[PDB]
């Protein structure tokens, strides 16, 4: 901090990534937050592009950590990431800012963010972070209306993460609501500790949504009873409103 | 000799943008 | 002093605010005389350190009173200037700060009021404040929530019946702006669904009670009458206007095309 | 803690000034942390420095002027920073004071060289406030005896009353006129200006406790005024000090052009006088190097 | 005990970024003109 | 060929004094007097370093109908 050095900045970046850890692990994250706002402030005037990278990534880190999505939207609607820097620093803004997105209901920009963030994510290693990221794009996926794709499911490394949401998919796909709710019933606490559980629960709008596409598609004429019946919604009363 | 630093500093960011112009100058007509 | 003080007229507030029927002037320059008093001891603590709970336990009440008796006059700006004060109470100084009794029931009136408004963007942001368990389990949570899933997906017959079924007798104010939204929805809904609909087949569409409520609707509305009580719709004949090609616009791309094929250089 | 600020932003519009003083005073603790939310309640901030009857309106600008200078729109910053006055202490080391002060500093240099060229009609005349912390900026570098730097700042806001002060107040008055003038000739392009700063630097040389004639002349060259190196030479054989107008004779004809000198000769005419014009019209000049 | 020496350190490495990063991009663009 | 020498010298050391001069004779179509205008531009600019003069060189030295 008190040093003012230009090639510093590769290496204070470092630091204070593992400066974050420390107090990660010391279940704080509320100290150091005054810390990297006013690092960020240092680094932002200073040009310091590496270093504002880290701490704006760190920053938002922490304000999802304690479910802080409005202030984490205000940050990065007014600070700018920095274009030069490392794609290991960029995927994670991605994945943040794709998860603010994805809580402020604009699943369409959320969407491009995911994708872009996979694609610049290590293509050996932090399999711990593509989980994170396809959990976060196959809910994204299905809340926009498209459809994730088959061959995520299917990697050794995601196969056993992506399970819950392979039957989530897959209750989606066919637009039922008792399909849907039995996913619910099951993996609900598995999506609470993945901290999606929210976004989850707006996918019933959503599969009322492809069940009514398909009856369209399907039948020129049907019955409002018989929409009932094949998206097991309650009554045909209420399948007149949807 | 600080402002000597800025000020030679500024006359060479100003001598490279009329090196980096007319390098795209005669690109355009090393073309033709 | 001031701390035994502060407690002192909070009773008044408390008393006056607990009777059957509160009267909404006093208790409102009891409040507006209180807030004063809490700028003295610490309102708002900034990075809250082990103080005395006294104060931070106290404040939270008056601001609990002050967001309940905001909706008892039914005004906005009241409730917004309470419950932001009142949510730094809720999760800042929470690890001081016990559970409050009333905290789930004033959480979940926050999130009913933004679907009022239709602020449904801040009202997932809220939402994700409270603990993930909660969210399904409590009854001042879920019914929020609940309501907000029947508007999203159109299930506007059952967003009536929350009416019947809300948590607390705070919950009443908000159902009513919000009422008025879905009416105007649904009827947005037959428009452009139904072709031709009978008079009274959409009073239970409308959830209008006395058919005269009709009447006064359909000219805000703007929907003609048929002979037959039947409301014609005909109204898509205004298509997305495939009859224009959009030149200018498919010269624009196509031009920018030479551009990215050319211009580089 | 205090996690979200919305409701210290719900204490800015209640009719009560004193609930909106204590906001003031508590939005300014945690601005360097919450500066986000703050940014989208600017416009409550703002008019209560706008209106006249607010006590803390002075410290409304001085919050509007952080949030700010934490969003990256320096220019509004700086116009808050000067609305809160004496509450803008520069003396503290915060990056804000420091970061504000180089924008002032900059805005106030664009604006000098803006007027500078500007006709006096047209001068748009500089913010009372934000000269006084640049000339309070001066100053520091006179108390820290940072001379060299006071010189830059003097010459790139056009201000020669503060570039004639830090030449005089710094202890080697030789050495500042010596790098001063390297700079003038060397780094300065706008002619006008840059006669200007010779023109003062003559000012200093003829105040010295011995002059320096000698770059009085080379100046004087570049300001092309015959009449001012007559001046110098015919007051020089007055104090008999022929040694030294000797040396300023060659010194004229060597790196002056003709017209300048043929004006000189002009003055000179209106014995030892003669000796001048000898070595001015350059036949001696050249029997030397002829002999060489 | 300095005047804008902190001023005057942040205006020449402001320009020292651009500088670099322009003489960088000249660079590039001269072995074109060359090739 | 004289004459653009001559006319060169007479706005020696004149700064940007010379402008005028400088886009008339740089934009006539005789060659030698576009020849001029360089000149004019070497002796309005002596040692001053004007990078727009310099500009203005640079491109008539790779943009020029006239290989003089």
């Amino acid at each position: 901090s008190t040093q003012n050095r230009r090639a510093l900045d590769l290496v204070a970046a470092k630091c204070y990534y593992y400066h974050a850890r420390v107090y990660e692990f010391l279940d704080k994250l509320d100290v150091v937050r005054s810390f990297l706002h006013a690092r960020l402030r240092t680094a932002t005037l200073r040009h310091d592009a590496d270093g504002q990278a880290t701490l704006l990534n760190l920053l938002l880190r922490n304000y999802l950590h304690y479910s802080l999505y409005d202030q984490a939207e205000k940050l990065v609607s007014k600070s700018v990431f920095p274009e030069q820097a490392n794609n290991n620093e960029w995927a994670r803004y991605l994945y943040y800012t794709g998860r603010i997105k994805a809580i402020q209901l604009e699943y369409s920009e959320a969407r491009r963010t995911m994708t872009n963030a996979l694609r610049k994510a290590p293509q050996h290693t932090a399999v711990g972070f593509k989980q994170t990221v396809h959990k976060l794009l196959i809910v994204v996926e299905l809340l926009l209306g498209e459809i994730p794709d088959r061959l995520q499911f299917r990697q050794p490394s995601l196969k056993r993460s992506l399970m819950p949401y392979f039957l989530l998919t897959q209750a989606v796909r066919t637009g039922n609501l008792a399909k849907f709710n039995q996913v619910l019933d099951q993996f609900g606490e598995k999506f609470q500790a993945d901290g999606t559980y929210t976004l989850i629960i707006r996918l019933r709008h959503n599969v009322i949504k492809t069940g009514v596409r398909m009856i369209s598609l399907s039948y020129s004429r049907i019955s409002l009873a018989d929409i009932a019946q094949k998206l097991q919604l309650d009554s045909p009363e209420d399948a007149e409103f949807i | 000799d600080l402002y000597s630093r800025y000020k030679k500093l500024q006359q060479e960011l100003e001598f490279l943008e009329v090196q980096e112009e007319y390098i795209k100058d005669e690109q355009k007509n090393l073309k033709k | 002093a001031v701390l035994q003080a502060a407690t002192g007229m909070y009773e008044q507030l408390k008393g006056e605010w607990n009777r059957k029927s509160p009267n909404l002037s006093k208790c409102g320059e009891e409040l507006g005389r209180l807030k004063l008093v809490l700028l003295e001891l610490n309102f708002l603590p900034t990075t809250g350190t082990k103080l005395t709970k006294q104060q931070l336990i106290l404040a939270r009440d008056i601001l609990e009173i002050g967001a309940q008796w905001s909706i008892l006059r039914k005004d906005i700006p009241s409730f917004e200037r309470y419950m932001a004060q009142l949510k730094c109470y809720y999760f800042d100084y929470k690890e001081q700060l016990p559970e409050s009794a009333y905290m789930h029931q004033l959480l979940g009136l926050n999130l009913l009021f933004l679907l009022s408004q239709n602020r449904v963007a801040e009202f997932h942001t809220e939402l994700e404040r409270l603990p993930a368990k909660d969210i399904q389990t409590n009854v001042y949570i879920k019914h929020p929530v609940s309501l907000e899933q029947y508007l999203m997906e159109g299930s506007y017959n059952k967003v009536f019946l929350a009416k019947g079924n809300i948590p607390a007798e705070s919950y009443t104010f908000f159902i009513d702006i919000l009422l008025d939204t879905i009416r105007d929805e649904i009827a947005g809904c037959i428009e452009k669904a139904y072709e031709k609909i009978l008079f009274t087949e959409a009073t239970r569409i409308l959830f209008f009670n006395t058919p005269k409520k009709m009447t006064d609707y359909a000219k805000k509305r703007g929907w003609v009458l048929g002979p037959n009580n039947y409301y014609s719709f005909a109204s898509q004949q205004q298509k997305p206007e495939d009859t224009t090609i959009p030149s200018t616009e498919l010269a624009k791309q196509v031009i920018e095309y030479a551009r990215q094929l050319e211009m580089i250089v | 803690m205090i996690t979200s600020a919305a409701g210290i932003i719900s204490l800015l519009d209640e009719d009560e000034p004193q609930l909106k003083e204590f906001a003031l005073h508590k939005l300014n603790a945690v601005v360097n942390d919450f500066w986000a939310e703050i940014s989208e309640s600017v416009d409550k901030i703002e008019v209560l420095y706008e209106d006249e009857g607010f006590r803390s309106r002075q410290f409304a600008a001085l919050v509007a002027s952080k949030v700010f200078y934490h969003l990256g729109a320096f220019e509004e910053s700086l116009n808050y920073a000067l609305g809160a006055g004496d509450l803008f202490n520069v003396n503290d080391n915060s990056e804000y004071v420091e970061t504000i002060i180089a924008k002032c500093i900059d805005h106030y240099t664009k604006q000098c060289v803006e007027n500078a060229d500007l006709p006096e009609g047209e001068k748009k005349p500089i913010d009372q406030r934000l000269e006084g912390i640049v000339n309070k900026m001066f100053q520091r570098c006179l108390d820290d005896h940072k001379y060299k730097q006071a010189i830059g700042i003097a010459l790139e806001t056009r201000r020669l009353d503060v570039f004639e002060k830090t030449i005089l107040e710094s202890n080697d008055v030789p050495g500042m006129l010596a790098y001063s003038l390297k700079l003038c000739m060397s780094l300065m392009q706008n002619k006008q200006f840059r006669n200007k700063v010779l023109r003062v630097l003559v000012k200093i040389y003829m105040n010295l406790e011995k002059p320096d004639f000698i770059n009085v002349c080379q100046c004087l060259i570049f300001l092309d005024d015959p009449q001012a190196v007559s001046d110098i030479l015919e007051k020089l054989v007055k104090e008999d000090n022929l040694l030294m107008a000797y040396q300023i004779c060659f010194d004229l004809y060597e790196s002056a052009s003709q017209q300048f000198l043929s004006s000189v000769i002009q003055n000179l005419r209106t014995d030892q006088t003669l000796k001048m014009i000898k070595i001015l019209s350059g036949e001696m000049a050249i029997e030397l190097h002829l002999q060489f | 005990g300095s005047g804008l020496r902190q001023y005057y350190l942040s205006k020449i490495e402001e320009l020292q970024l651009i500088v670099n990063d322009k003489s960088q991009n000249l660079r590039r663009l001269q072995a074109q003109r060359n090739e | 060929r004289g004459l653009a020498v001559g006319i060169a010298l007479v706005m020696y050391g004149r700064m940007e004094e010379a402008d005028a001069l400088i886009e008339s004779l740089c934009r006539d179509k005789d060659p030698i007097l576009r020849r001029s205008g360089m000149y004019t531009v070497a002796m309005a600019y002596c040692g001053s370093g004007n990078n727009k003069a310099i500009r203005r060189l640079l491109h008539v030295a790779v943009s020029d109908v006239n290989d003089d």
